């Protein structure tokens, strides 16, 4: 119920749609369900995420960006304060990266 | 009351650390996409399942260009 | 890499203490950090040097 | 083995070997590359791992 609307809001959000009678909506809705119910995935290891965060942090250090590294370690240790933490993190990590950019903090 | 909006305070705070993490990794996501993906991750879904979806619809809206 | 190796080579080959050898390697490394654009104050100079890499890859096209 | 690098003791030669940083979902080879030097003797106490971090930053530059 909340699950079904979330899939609608996810497809409206990413594809930039609002209307639900566009055939491209219906293909993308059905693709989402068929992805979700066809399982070939793994399950997240919290330890694998903790190594990944540590690994990215050295990558930022090694490319001589201390201010991006010092943010990134800080943001991740503050974020890991209260499972679902690890899941959204693994989500955001895998979704995309090509990051080597400076990306200075705004007011955070 | 007070503790029920202070609960809305402590979630928007973690929503703000997560949005800062979102841009420094250079992801195309934003707060609107992220507010759905928090609710999905609460219900229990693979992060490998959500991301394969997003990697399609973000790639299928470039063909609608 | 010729001054920094010089000072390190000297302050090893004379010294009779392992502590002196350790504290020589430490400072040799930190001098290399200071001589290059590897400080936290020198970020703007590093940005300009990043900006000298743009036209390099532009010139190939 | 093909070039002058071979003229070395096998320990120091073996102790130079590559390591890669953690891969991002999009990459090139010039972004992800490292040599990692491992020291296993008691002499690791003068060549501690935090100086290897510095050495590798220098190598990156």
């Amino acid at each position: 119920a909340q699950q079904e609307r979330d899939v609608r809001e996810l497809v409206r959000g990413v594809a930039g749609l609002q209307d639900e009678a566009d055939p491209n909506f219906q293909l993308a809705l059905n693709f989402a369900w068929s992805n979700f119910r066809f399982h070939r995935f793994l399950d997240v290891n919290s330890h694998k995420i903790e190594k990944t965060i540590e690994g990215i942090y050295e990558k930022f250090v090694i490319h001589s960006d201390l201010s991006k590294a010092a943010s990134w370690k800080r943001l991740t240790e503050e974020f890991l304060n209260a499972d679902a933490h690890y899941s959204i993190l693994s989500l955001l990590l895998c979704l995309s990266d090509s990051p080597s950019n400076s990306s200075y903090v705004e007011t955070p | 009351a007070a503790a029920a909006a202070a609960n809305l305070n402590a979630v928007r705070e973690t929503m703000d650390v997560l949005l800062e993490i979102s841009r420094i990794l250079n992801t195309g996501l934003d707060m609107e996409t992220l507010s759905i993906c928090v609710r999905l991750c609460e219900q229990g879904i693979n992060p490998e399942a959500l991301s394969s979806v997003i990697k399609e619809l973000r790639k299928a809206t470039e063909a609608l260009k | 890499l010729e001054c920094s190796w010089d000072e390190l080579w000297n302050k090893v080959q004379q010294a009779q203490d392992l502590d002196h050898i350790i504290a020589a390697h430490e400072v040799f490394l930190d001098t290399i950090i200071s001589r290059c654009l590897l400080d936290s104050d020198s970020r703007a100079l590093l940005n300009q040097l990043r900006a000298v890499f743009d036209q390099i890859i532009e010139l190939q096209n | 083995r093909a070039t002058n690098a071979q003229f070395d003791s096998p320990e120091i030669l073996r102790r130079l070997d590559v390591r890669l940083l953690e891969v991002s979902p999009g990459d090139t080879g010039w972004d992800v590359f490292s040599l990692d030097y491992h020291v296993d003797g008691p002499i690791a106490t003068v060549f501690t791992r935090e100086c290897m971090s510095h050495y590798l930053r220098v190598f990156n530059f």
